């Protein structure tokens, strides 16, 4: 009779569990009722501040409205550019919204606090050499800089052969901070004119702050909006006046060149042979190769001059072994790339 | 695309280079796949056909469409573009 009891009790453990789970189920579609009476909360940005109880409210696609806050809200919160749900009969502000998103906003935000090391970008150990004797004092020690007098050590450039690495030596430089690290090639700064300024000369610094050290990286500053006053202009404005975590700009491309309108300057040199061999052996790393492969006489037939010849031509090795199963490349398929790029390179 | 127009690779003369690059870089690595991640080479994500006019652009998309099990979703430059604020 046992076996009997305990069988009963099986069909009643059954029961009890699932009661258990038709009652959460149960007390879900309690919870949805009661959000079914709550309503929508109209988005709008708190233009200014009027008063303590008054607040000027500009609907997202609609009207302005002069509001005032619920009460139990933190008023500091509700800051010019705020944004707020108002309630959609009374207008009153009730709970302030994080910002996001934002069209423009993509490469002059974004940090990269990333450890991208020196031997990724080879065949400049004396050029990155120059970019920590150029961004490592400054940061490190504002204090020495500060004791002796001279405060700006901003300008900086890297003028020389087009893209042979240059963003990588702004990153490569990146081991220690550089976290935001933005971009803002050619554009938005001056735009020709002024075209550019403040939200597009200030937001820069702006995150460039609310946030650890980054590099503003006005790279190819030679081809800002496609002029020079505006651009002397823009040099001397309040940007060293500033200087906030020690963000020092890098533009890099091609009486100016005097302190305060241009720091050190340095020369890419076009890709040495000998270092040809270490941008071929990094860039050349990923793709799968079989042992025999020989990184060694490929730039002595290989002297393209650019950094990206080396890419492509690591990366069309590959499209080499795309035809047929080829798991590697052989060096017999690098030469047949090189002989092709370093010579397509001419027309 | 569902009338699949139809034209052959023969049709399209002068451009051997250029249709072996369009083929390479928007039908291998379509219909491979595994063997690009073998080797472990970043397909390109898009062909931008640029030149004169009339030098046949439009017919080597047409030749990869109708030679092409893909599914192409042909579209022009003003198409993107409503009055509507967003609607593009
Ligand atoms: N290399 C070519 N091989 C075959 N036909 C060609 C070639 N070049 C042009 N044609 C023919 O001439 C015309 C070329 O224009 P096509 O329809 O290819 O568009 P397109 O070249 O992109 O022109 P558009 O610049 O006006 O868009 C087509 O009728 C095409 O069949
Ligand atoms: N010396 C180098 N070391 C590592 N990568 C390099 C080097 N030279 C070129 N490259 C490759 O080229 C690209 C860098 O181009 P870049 O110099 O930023 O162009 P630009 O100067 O127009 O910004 C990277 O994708 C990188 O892989
Ligand atoms: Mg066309």
């Amino acid at each position: 009779k046992l076996l009997e009891h305990k069988e009963i009790d099986g069909r009643l453990k059954e029961l009890r569990e699932q009661l258990k789970e038709l009652t959460k189920q149960y007390e879900k579609s309690e919870n949805d009722l009661k959000a079914l009476q709550s309503v929508g909360q109209i988005v709008g940005e708190v233009l200014k501040q009027l008063t303590e109880e008054k607040f000027i409210v500009k609907a997202t696609n609609g009207p302005r409205y002069v509001v005032g806050c619920r009460r139990q809200l933190d008023k500091s919160k509700l800051k010019p550019g705020t944004r707020v749900a108002l309630d959609m009969t009374t207008l009153t502000i009730m709970r302030y919204l994080p910002r996001e998103v934002d069209p423009l906003v993509y490469n002059m935000s974004h940090e990269d606090p990333g450890n991208v090391s020196y031997s990724e970008i080879g065949g400049l150990s004396e050029q990155i050499r120059e970019l920590r004797e150029v961004i490592e004092l400054p940061l490190t020690n504002p204090e020495l800089f500060q004791r002796v007098g001279i405060i700006p050590p901003k300008g900086c450039l890297l003028y020389g052969p087009p893209g042979t690495g240059k963003t990588l030596l702004a990153r490569a430089v990146a081991s220690q901070l550089d976290c935001n690290f933005l971009k803002v090639v050619s554009s938005s700064i001056v735009d020709k004119y002024i075209g550019e300024s403040a939200r597009l000369i200030r937001e820069m610094f702006n995150y460039a702050r609310d946030h650890q050290p980054c590099i503003i990286f006005m790279d190819e500053i030679d081809a800002i909006g496609g002029i020079q006053r505006t651009l002397m202009e823009l040099l001397n404005q309040m940007d060293g006046f500033d200087t906030l975590h020690r963000v020092k700009m890098i533009m890099a491309t091609n009486a100016l060149l005097r302190p305060g309108r241009l720091d050190r300057k340095i020369h890419i040199d076009l890709p040495n042979e000998q270092a040809r061999l270490d941008i071929l052996k990094i860039h050349a790393g990923p793709i799968t190769k079989h042992g025999e492969i020989d990184y060694e006489a490929i730039v002595k037939l290989s002297d393209g001059f650019n950094g990206a010849d080396l890419r492509n031509v690591c990366t069309e090795a590959g499209m080499f072994a795309i035809r047929a199963d080829h798991d590697f490349v052989v060096q017999e398929d690098f030469m047949k790339a090189v002989r092709k790029v370093a010579d397509s390179k001419k027309l | 695309v569902d009338e699949r127009p139809t034209e052959q690779y023969s049709d399209i003369g002068g451009l051997d280079k250029q249709i072996q690059e369009l083929v390479e870089a928007i039908v291998l690595p379509m219909n491979h796949k595994e063997k690009f991640e073998n080797l472990g080479i970043q397909p390109p994500k898009g062909v931008l056909m640029y030149g004169p006019p009339g030098t046949g652009k439009t017919l080597l998309a047409r030749a990869c469409a109708a030679q092409t099990k893909a599914t192409f979703l042909k579209l022009a430059g003003p198409q993107l573009v409503q009055m509507f604020i967003g609607d593009g």
